[PDB]
């Protein structure tokens, strides 16, 4: 009655036999710009089911020295189906998200998840080691598209500030022996009612394995991370023609 | 009707003062375990004193008013020191543009990124003297230049006519300047962090320098001079000092834990990660 | 709601995930004695928490071939904590405990406890063997302190008395692939209103594998039984210097 | 009050005689279950 | 509250912590034939608990190749107990059943068994393997007796019809990661009210391992398949001396 769940959404659905309730970031639901907040003036379209619905992203491979992965929103979806389709033909976009993460083992493998949702992730460089090169992240770096990328020094998020402070933020954990999977309902979060889908990422996602991965010898040593979105209240304005980037 | 399919569990509370305790006695049961929790879930534990232990009762009269985010940034902090040599390298020219960022001083900065996005007016100071601290009887101007606005150019350019711009003119030898400046941003709230790019187009390495500048927080330039057509004989400092009054701030985030190494961006030094908390020898001795 | 369980008395707190519920000894929860059943006279001293919590004795080890083991009571406790000092320093006293013995395995291990109480637990010798020598229990083995002895003839309870009939006493077993620990309420009993803690044991607490441990080679061999009591309803009176003995 | 922390289910009954038994039929179904016990 | 059992009738009482609930075949209970439908006009005999009880068959072994197996009703019984010896000594017969198939194996094992009830179980040969010699089953195939008989074809069910369908017919599954046991009640089913025992039988109970037996060498190779049975409502009429076929 809480470790059991279906989510219904478009012409998709997800089950779970194991999970451990459901997050609702900073505790509020996604919904339509209002009247009041709202600025640009043209009707919206709101596609409803066609954008709304589940997507399943690749999967990972869970290794004992993975670092852990990030994605962000709303790249990894500007070029899947009809959502990527409204979000390269509109200049204006907004919308919420239901992040899915998964991810099972059995009852003798180990291992603990942390999945987190860090709006405005901003990531650095290494600053070329010494810290006197003024480098920056290049762009396959700040938006990896749908693929995600490999973080290279979690510790510091690759953004000089402490993964031990990131259960500050709208998270749950996938600690193998308890549940196979994490789900966090993310509301629009931005400084302007709408904003655009290619030059702006409103937040990050990240899976990072706080407790490494571990069994014996013999027991499945593929264990996949699957990660499957799905937007919500997706809207789009200032429609013209496709646009890439 | 012909087609059919055509048709926040949080609130604010007053907490001035800090919980009080109950006086609990034992308890001895089964199915109810508060010591028990699944971390899981997201949420922090809900166990209080009184689920694990006996206790007595404490009429606790703890403010919690010191925390309130108001008075946590309303305290003055140097933001800028902008410096302005007779002889030298720098402008020996009389006049200074400078652009406004107040990511320039660590203290300041680190209490501001604790969150995502702020809204605020602020109190801007500005104490003003020569490099050895010695106050001279020296008329100085400082004009708040736009956005899109011409920028002085000589100390005796025309936008010292400041006919618009508003503009401060002070002696050294006054108190410090002081005036207050309204929420100018063209979003509804300055953010810390723009995970993202200005501009459409390609993003090549050339110009991988835009990522993370957000347009809404350039705020313009603060120019500064000593008002005269001849050059002055005295060096001068000028130190910038902001408090932050009326302020919202949304979405908290991990604390700076790396030194800063750049206004502009994150990026921290690679070679030396400092660890958050200090080390010892065996992790079963103080 | 049976199986898990919460016991928080003093500043101290048990949990357990796999109980078996709790057995109050002969149905009677313990209590201070009343005005009609006293007969000493001067105002006595209930200390509270400082002596009614759980104190953790030290730790047996269970192996293949274990006899059994047996505490008794207030003996245990007499040179613990403020419990202890109380006892040392009255002549008379009176209390109830709540015993919790805990023992966890895994769901390959396989073995039966037998956890008693057994009130007035006197002890007998083997007579020399050949039951022409009248032997007497050394102080060592009547009143083996919070260490625990261990029990030479377990089916006779070293005493010529019939471990069989065992269960006719407040007990619970704990059976490894049910439960992992045993939970008892004893209230006070005796003949008199109050009496001497140290001249004195109300009863004594056995734990006996009726059904020995097993497990195949390779899983983890060291499984320990570890005993936590807690007083209740302490009383003492008859105030003097203390007395060890 | 200046200091707030200041402030059997066994009976006997008399049976004469040994208990009767009543009649019973046959008991097909689930979730009930007398046998199952734990010792 | 769906998965623990227990079925008592008459001096036998069957338990069951692992079923996944049970079958009442097309939605009827067993009953005795009312006056409308009855033509004998003798009063009928009605044993009741000597009868009606549940009654445990001989054990099969599930093995990694076992094709399947089959028994006929009332034929199993027609020899055992009280049942039998009313049916020799009666012309007519008529009852119910409850059927409980029986098997258990380990968290480790995997198979899935149909337990099915075809009513008319009419078997076929393979006609001399071309279909040119017009054989018959012999009396030892058609009625087993309580032994029951082992299937040639389970994929035509010795009888040209697909096994694919015979969900068709009240049936459950013992999928061994699920439940340990299959139980139907099945009412008496026939074009008359009362039958022969001995030359009719009116349904044949099918356990067939559609999802064969599976588990790592050192694991229990012995995964027994035990039958218990029980009439329901037995009635008999037509007197006479005893007649075993
Ligand atoms: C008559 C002259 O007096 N005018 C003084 C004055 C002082 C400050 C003025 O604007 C100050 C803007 C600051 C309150 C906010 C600057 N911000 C907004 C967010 N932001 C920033 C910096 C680096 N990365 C992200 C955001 C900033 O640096 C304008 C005029
Ligand atoms: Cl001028």
């Amino acid at each position: 009655s809480d470790r059991v769940a279906q989510l219904t959404i478009g012409n998709s659905t997800i089950t779970t036999q194991e999970a451990a309730n459901i997050v609702i970031a900073y505790g509020e639901w996604p919904e339509y710009c209002p009247d009041t907040d709202a600025t640009a003036v043209d009707k919206p379209t709101r596609p409803d089911v066609s954008v709304n619905r589940f997507f399943t992203l690749d999967t990972k491979s869970w290794a004992k020295d993975s670092k852990g992965w990030y994605w962000k929103f709303p790249d990894v979806l500007t070029e899947v189906g009809v959502f990527g389709q409204n979000a390269q033909f509109h200049y204006l976009y907004r919308s919420g998200f239901c992040v899915h993460v998964q991810c099972n083992a059995s009852k003798f493998h180990q291992g603990a998840l942390l999945v987190a949702v860090l709006p405005e992730y901003v990531l650095g460089t290494i600053a070329g080691g010494t810290g006197n090169e003024n480098s920056h992240p290049p762009y396959a770096t700040t938006q990896p598209g749908q693929v995600g990328a490999v973080l290279t020094h979690p510790y510091v998020l690759d953004a000089g500030i402490p993964l031990s402070q990131l259960t500050v933020c709208p998270h749950q954990w996938i600690n193998l022996r308890t549940n196979n999977c994490a789900t966090i309902i993310v509301p629009y979060m931005n400084t302007v009612p709408f904003d655009s889908a290619l030059n702006h990422c409103n937040f990050g996602l990240l899976v990072i394995p706080v407790v490494p991965l571990d069994f014996n010898a013999g027991a499945t040593s593929e264990i996949p991370i699957t990660v499957t979105i799905a937007p919500m209240c997706a809207e789009f304005a200032g429609l013209r023609q496709a646009v890439k980037q | 009707d012909p087609i059919a399919d055509m048709i926040s569990l949080t609130a604010l509370q007053v907490l001035p003062t800090a919980a009080n305790t109950e006086a609990s006695s034992h308890r001895l049961g089964t199915g109810v375990v508060p010591a028990l929790q699944a971390a899981e879930t997201g949420a922090s534990s809900n166990a209080s004193d009184k689920n694990l232990i006996e206790t007595r009762c404490v009429l606790n009269h703890h403010s919690t008013q010191e925390t309130a985010i108001g008075n946590f940034f309303s305290r003055a902090g140097l933001v800028s020191i902008i410096t302005m040599p007779t002889t030298g390298t720098q402008n020996t020219d009389g006049y200074v543009n400078w652009d406004i960022d107040l990511m320039g001083y660590a203290q300041l900065r680190r209490k501001c990124e604790l969150f995502t996005y702020m809204r605020f007016d602020a109190e801007f100071t500005f104490v003003v003297a020569k490099p050895n601290g010695e106050l001279v009887p020296q008329l100085l101007q400082y004009m708040y230049v736009p956005p899109g606005a011409p920028k002085p150019t000589s100390r005796d350019s025309f936008a010292w006519q400041t006919a618009t711009n508003p503009s401060v003119f002070v002696k050294m030898t006054d108190p410090p300047a002081q005036v207050s400046v309204p929420f100018m941003s063209p979003a509804s709230a300055y953010q810390w962090f723009y995970d993202g790019y200005p501009t459409f187009g390609e993003h090549l390495q050339a110009n991988d320098l835009d990522y993370g500048q957000c347009p809404n927080n350039m705020m313009g330039t603060f120019s500064i001079r000593t008002v005269g057509t001849e050059k002055s004989p005295h060096s001068i400092t000028l130190r910038v000092y902001m408090r932050i009054k009326h302020v919202r701030a949304w979405i908290p985030r991990p604390l700076r834990n790396q030194p800063y190494l750049f206004k502009t961006n994150p990026n921290y030094k690679g070679n030396d990660i400092k660890c958050t908390s200090t080390s010892r020898d065996k992790i079963t001795t103080l």
